[PDB]
């Protein structure tokens, strides 16, 4: 219940999402393989807030990965834990012409999220990791908070943001 | 001394780290080379008499098998001609789950034929219309050859003596043993309609005694602990609920108000007789055991024990569908006396414990039920896991036979028979096309030899034999295992067949991952990240 | 230099280095480029950084997929990616004709000349060429053989003939299909999927729409055989006040009835829709599916599924319009005034499950407007070159019915343009006649490259061809698998004009700004 | 050669050379617990990182304290579990005969 999902945007966005999302699996009994060793039931009970359970008991997060790099998803792929996230929720030159540039990329991302926000029940929000300052943040992020809005403008949208001598009569 | 350079064009606008292969030397022999050596990678592990493999995965974890779909998920591949033939045999597995092997030997033995006749002179075009050509052929030819299709899949001996090769592949003694008991649990679940689900049958690993100790039983068995007092029920009526065991609240944040000293006297009191009356109404309709998917309160327990309530939970939001399904029981979303519709049946519910492990059993006596679990007992869990895997090959090749009844023969006849039928057929056709379609027919024999090597005889022998007894007629002739001279024997009489959809699917796979090989001309790869 | 004085860090090339690098670079590209063109060019295997796997023939593709970091070979590829999302083909077209224009403009420019003649005569030379080409054409009625003709020669260049032969057949449905003697086709009407089995030989086109998601209620039915059809964007989840709001209660019995009553603004929305749906489908025969842009929480799910309703959650926006457009209903944004009018129909509604995923066939329409391609294949680089050959060949059916005209092929209309291009120079005064010989060389270059892909000798070939052509006035083209001459209308080789058009006006544009830069200069911050 | 089927620092042994490895370590690892059989066997010391020492004289504990990586001697660690789970007594001889 209250269903969240985060989007990571950036280098430096996808490495604190990715640290964010380690830290809550150790924390939690969730292991790299996607298995459960926790003793404690309150490390079971809210469980579905973050994760989706695929036939088999494996779990997998309810994350999104974004950036414009052929080599930073490769880089959190290589590095421990990005084995877990699910291989389709990856989105991947600059700028071509077409009047518009990053159209497509918006468009995927758009998807993505709506095919995983319907496997949840009675989600609540989003979470947003950029960089702010960033290019990426500002120019390539083309009002990414904007387009989430007016495709959900019922929900909440909470984003981490990286931080005289005349004095006379009158 | 001097240096060459570089060449004016492309090979100076070139990314730094990148690679540009081009030409029949540097991409075509190359990529026949990969696909050459992962072929013999994993030869050795074909037939009844493969050895097992040990794979350390990147994470320090132990596999022991010898199928040949996990050993490819387990090692990691760095050459795209090979990664493309590791997912032809993924997509082998999937459409059918037996037969992962086959693909590799046949696109390495294809491959490996069609270097050298681009050696002798042939392009590319002209072996691939010459292999499509054949495989053309091999699919028309391969119905003629099906014999002895399954009649009835509702007899134990019948499905037994049918899935027995499958498992015999794989583990060589307890395939009778292996294929008594999940022709029980397969010839259970079988539905009137032909309908099969796979994931209906459950596997249970238990640490302890010998594999022979396995068994098969009609119900549902968790890892669990009883959360109350009663521990047994001998005609349980049953029943389930989704949320959790404790008085609900409301979804808006709320707040208890008092003004007076009454309302501070009287809302605990309140409370605990709202919550005694709720569990006495549920337990009024004759319910002994209640069943839910989140947490329970030490009051609600408390009153549950009081009016001698089994009380389990179990928490996966898989478990509790599977144990719907096995009982007839429909979760409810809300805390309520359920009606008489919503209530399941089960015969028997108890705790037990097996070999240093504390288990919840829902048990029928019926025959059919719903579904059906297999409790395996080994000494290591890697032998379980084996086990597993031999299972799973036999659950499927047993849903393969419901889809389809054909049988065919196997140990090599089929494949010779091919063989020497494609050859006759592409001696007939003018053309550059029957170099071609030789190869194809050529590249038939890796099988039993593939078999008679790791047998431990000579190949070459077996090969003699087969064609001089396939040329008089006998089409249901194969290699003989059991002997220590190579021989042969009439495959037919001694039951080992297999699937004619397996065969089919693996002969088409193979054949186009070949093509999709031989057609790429040039390679860009970028810098690795 | 004045340049490095200033900022001794910058780079600079002057007016011929500038040349020198701008005409190499152009010959580098065109090197790689000329092997894609025609049915009979090699495959290409493209590997990323993360270890992906690429097959391509398409010349955009590879484009923006190997890997250069030129300034001229950007610009290029800006001009063929603008090329490619208005027209949809002839991307290897343009990079090969820029390069052969280059190529034969430094051959005159290394003897003294300068770029300005070249220019004028390329200005000239495009000038007939466009009125040449005004007239070679041919206008029809844009029946279904042409079209099966059309999309078989845009299709064929990039699959086999076996998948070609199933390819041409469903688009040209598809787009008749989607078709109305008015109002210009509107492509978002015919959805792409892909489902990875059953080899690529069983992709189809549906008459009707595939969803991606499926019931998520296990209770709810499996197929219906005649269903209404219900589409709405409206919220069955719960809802929290805008304003900061909280419940105050004094015992357990007030919290229950709080509890209770936090629901009804859903529980309302519910009952309406099943009396329509119990005034409606009266006795058990019918069936109700009702799909909603937004979620539906397990409350509401079970309630429906009490009464026998199929309902799927969270659908894309634009199958909002695709299933007005196919089942003939109305989307609607409330339930206040509901009606039987905003119901569609439709003729059979079924599920299909591939291991984790979940697909949804609605079928069996009357007359629907909007239609699917459904893509088979057992591998993702399989389907994504499917889908890069079915957008080619919907481009090039659509172009062909939006022109009233079709052109002749395989190189019959470059031969015809040089031949009257050298008839014409002699009536241009000055030096421009250069340029004007420059111009149909560089046009001369395609029946070259198809010949030399296809395996025989360019001179004798392109000699052979020009001794045909002006014996007789046909237009006559290359033949792949004999080498002789042919005539392209007689034996079904057809072109989009609007694609030449383009073509002729963006390669003159860019090789006449090509050929006047005066230097190429890097002085600004790092 | 140029470019290589699998990633570098793979490791791979076969034939007679490496079964006969795997007799050998298994031949280690009971010898680790062989002097603790009998009424006049002895028992062992293990100290870990921490400092922290046991004394034992049962065979899966002794077995367990060890740290064993090889791949072979994993599976007479894994008997000697499975003993104890089931039986409870008998850890050592089920060992020394493997
Ligand atoms: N008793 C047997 N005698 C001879 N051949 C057998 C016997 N049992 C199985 N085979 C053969 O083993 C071959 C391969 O089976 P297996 O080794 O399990 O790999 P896969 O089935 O994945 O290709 C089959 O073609 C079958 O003909
Ligand atoms: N069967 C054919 N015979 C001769 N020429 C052909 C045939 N099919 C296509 N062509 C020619 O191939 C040319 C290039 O098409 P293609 O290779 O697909 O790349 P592009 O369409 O991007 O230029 C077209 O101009 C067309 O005239
Ligand atoms: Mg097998
Ligand atoms: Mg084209
Ligand atoms: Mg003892």
């Amino acid at each position: 219940m209250r269903e969240i999902v985060h989007i990571q945007a950036g280098q430096c966005g996808n490495q604190i999402g990715a640290k964010f999302w380690e830290v809550i699996s150790d924390e939690h009994g969730i292991d790299p393989t996607g298995t459960y060793h926790g003793d404690s039931d309150l490390q079971l009970d809210r469980i579905s807030v973050y994760y989706n359970e695929a036939t088999g008991g494996k779990y997998v997060p309810r994350a999104i990965l974004v950036d414009l790099e052929p080599g930073t998803m490769d880089s959190v792929r290589s590095g421990p834990f990005g084995q877990i996230f699910r291989p389709d929720n990856f989105v991947f030159n600059w700028a071509k012409g077409h009047y518009t540039e990053g159209a497509e990329l918006v468009d995927s991302v758009l998807d993505v999220v709506r095919k995983e926000a319907e496997s949840c029940d009675c989600l609540q929000g989003f979470q947003l990791t950029h960089s702010l300052g960033g290019g990426t943040g500002s120019g390539m992020g083309t009002l990414l908070i904007s387009k989430i809005r007016e495709e959900y403008p019922d929900r909440i949208m909470n984003t981490f943001s990286v931080v005289e001598e005349a004095e006379e009569e009158a | 001394a001097l240096h060459v350079p570089k060449a004016p064009g492309f090979a100076q606008m070139l990314k730094e780290g990148a690679k540009h292969f081009s030409g029949l030397e540097e991409a075509v022999y190359r990529n026949i080379q990969a696909c050459k050596e992962l072929a013999q990678t994993t030869r050795t592990a074909y037939g009844p008499n493969g050895m097992n493999k040990m794979v350390i995965n990147h994470l320090e974890k132990l596999f022991v098998t010898n199928d040949a779909a996990t050993i490819l998920r387990e090692l990691e591949v760095q050459h795209p001609a090979a990664k493309m033939i590791v997912m032809a045999s993924h997509m082998q597995e999937q459409e059918v789950g037996d037969g992962t092997n086959f693909v590799l030997v046949f696109a390495g033995a294809l491959l490996e034929l069609a270097e050298e006749l681009l050696r002798i002179g042939l392009s590319v075009s002209e072996v691939i219309e010459g292999y499509e050509i054949a495989c053309r052929k091999a699919h028309e030819i391969l119905p003629n050859l099906v014999c002895c299709s399954a009649k009835n899949l509702r007899d134990i001996d019948e499905v037994s003596s049918l899935l027995r090769t499958s498992i015999m592949s794989k583990q060589y003694g307890n395939e009778v043993f292996l294929a008594k008991l999940i022709a029980q649990a397969c010839v259970s679940i079988f539905p009137d309609s032909g309908h099969f689900n796979v994931d209906n049958i459950r596997v249970c690993k238990i640490l302890g005694s010998g594999i022979s100790s396995s068994s098969v039983l009609h119900g549902m068995v968790f890892k669990k602990e009883t959360e109350g007092d009663v521990t047994s029920v001998k005609d349980a009526k049953i029943a389930v609920y989704s949320c959790p065991f404790d008085g609900m609240i409301t979804e808006t944040k709320g707040t208890v108000l008092i003004k007076t000293a009454e309302e501070l006297m009287n809302f605990s009191k309140g409370e605990e007789n709202l919550m005694d009356a709720q569990v006495k109404a549920i337990a009024d309709t004759g319910a002994n055991v209640v069943v839910t998917g989140g947490k329970v309160a030490d009051m609600a327990l408390h009153y549950a024990n009081k009016y001698n309530i089994m009380l389990v939970r179990l928490n996966s939001k898989w478990d509790l569908r599977r144990l719907c399904k096995t009982v007839g029981a429909t979760a409810l979303p809300r805390l309520t006396p359920p009606v008489l519709e919503e209530m399941g049946h089960c015969d028997s519910v108890y705790l037990s414990e097996v070999g240093d492990t504390q288990v919840v059993v829902f048990k029928h006596e019926k025959e059919d039920g719903a579904i059906s679990t297999i409790v395996l007992r080994g000494s290591t869990d890697n032998l379980m896991d084996d086990i597993e895997r031999a299972v799973d090959d036999g659950v499927n090749t047993f849903k393969v036979l419901t889809r389809d009844k054909r049988l065919v023969p196997g140990g090599g006849a089929t494949e010779i028979e091919l063989a020497k039928q494609i050859t006759s057929y592409g001696e007939t056709c003018p053309g550059l096309e029957q170099y071609a379609i030789k190869k194809f027919a050529e590249a038939f024999e890796a099988i039993p030899r593939a078999l008679a090597e790791n047998s431990g005889v000579k190949a070459n022998e077996v090969i003699s034999k087969l064609y001089a007894v396939h040329q008089e007629g006998n089409k249901n002739v194969g290699l003989d295992i059991e002997a220590e001279v190579p021989a042969v024997k009439d495959m037919l009489e001694a039951g080992i067949l297999d699937t004619y959809l397996g065969k089919y699917w693996a002969i088409k796979l193979a054949t186009n991952a070949a093509v999709t090989v031989l057609r790429v001309d040039q390679i860009i790869m970028a810098k690795p990240a | 230099a004045a340049v490095k004085t200033l900022n001794p860090k910058a780079e600079v090339a002057r007016a011929q280095a500038a040349l020198a690098v701008n005409i190499s670079a152009a010959r580098g590209l065109q090197d790689v480029l000329r092997t894609n063109l025609g049915p009979k060019g090699t495959m290409k295997m493209l590997v990323s950084g993360a270890g992906d796997i690429k097959l391509t023939k398409d010349g955009n593709v590879l484009l923006h997929e190997m890997q250069i970091q030129h300034p001229t070979a950007s610009l290029i590829a800006k001009v063929a990616t603008a090329q490619d999302d208005i027209t949809g083909d002839g991307t290897t077209s343009n990079v090969l004709i820029i390069g052969e224009l280059l190529k034969q403009a430094d051959l005159y420019i290394s003897e003294g000349l300068h770029p300005r003649i070249i220019t004028e005569g390329f200005e000239a030379a495009k000038e007939k060429a466009l009125q040449f080409l005004e007239e070679v054409k041919v206008s029809r009625e844009m029946d279904r053989e042409t079209l099966i003709d059309v999309a078989r020669t845009s299709l064929r260049t990039k699959v086999h003939a076996e998948l070609a032969d199933v390819l041409t057949e469903a688009v040209v449905d598809s787009i008749l299909a989607i078709k109305k003697q008015d109002e210009p086709i509107d492509l978002f009407m015919i959805e792409i999927m892909e489902m990875k089995h059953k080899s690529e030989t069983d992709t189809s086109l549906i008459r009707g729409l595939v969803l991606d998601h499926g019931a998520r209620h296990p209770d709810m039915k499996k197929r219906v055989e005649d269903a209404y059809i219900l589409t709405c964007n409206v919220s069955l989840e719960y809802e929290k006040t805008e304003v900061n709001s909280g419940f105050f209660y004094k015992s357990a019995e007030e919290r229950e009835k709080l509890v209770k009553a936090e629901r009804k603004f859903i529980e309302d929305r519910v009952k309406k829709i099943i009396e329509l749906k119990r005034k409606v489908c009266g006795d058990s025969d019918k069936g109700f599916v009702v799909i909603n842009q937004k979620g539906i929480d397990p409350f509401s799910l079970d309630a429906l599924s009490k009464e026998g309703i199929v309902a799927l959650r969270r659908a894309k926006r634009r199958n909002m319009e695709r299933l007005t457009l196919a089942c003939g209903g109305v989307a609607l944004n409330s339930f206040d005034d509901l009606s039987p009018d905003c119901l569609g129909h439709a003729g059979l509604v079924y599920e299909y499950t591939l291991g984790e995923e979940k697909f949804t066939f609605i079928e069996k329409c009357n007359n629907p407007r909007s239609v699917t391609l459904l893509i088979k294949g057992p591998n993702k680089h399989t389907l994504t070159q499917i889908k890069d050959a079915v957008r080619d060949g919907l481009r090039a059916v659509k172009n062909a019915i939006d022109d009233g005209c079709v052109v002749p092929g395989a190189g019959a209309v470059e031969v015809a343009m040089a031949e009257a291009l050298i008839k014409h120079k002699p009536s241009v005064k000055g030096r421009a006649q250069l340029g004007v010989q420059a111009f149909a060389d560089a046009l001369l270059i395609i029946p070259k490259v198809l010949a030399q892909n296809s395996g025989f000798d360019l001179q004798e070939t392109l000699v052979k061809i020009q001794a045909e052509h002006s014996e007789s006035g046909q237009l006559v083209g290359v033949d792949l698998n004999t080498g002789e001459p042919m005539v392209a209308a007689e034996v079904g080789v057809w072109d989009n004009y609007c694609v030449k058009k383009q073509l002729l006006h963006s390669c003159t544009v860019i090789a006449t700004n090509i050929l006047l830069v005066d230097e190429i200069m890097r002085a600004g911050m790092s | 050669t140029p470019v290589i089927l699998l990633k570098e620092g793979t490791d791979s042994s076969q034939g007679i050379p490496q079964l006969v490895s795997n007799i050998s370590a298994c031949q280690v690892i009971a010898e680790a617990v062989r002097t603790t059989l009998g009424p006049r066997g002895m028992d062992k010391l293990i100290v870990d990182g921490r400092g922290k020492a046991t004394i034992s004289n049962d065979g899966a504990t002794i077995l367990k304290l060890l740290d064993v990586v090889h791949p072979a001697a994993k599976t007479l660690v894994d008997i000697a579990k499975s003993q104890d789970a089931e039986v409870g007594d008998g850890t050592t001889s089920v060992t020394l005969l493997a």
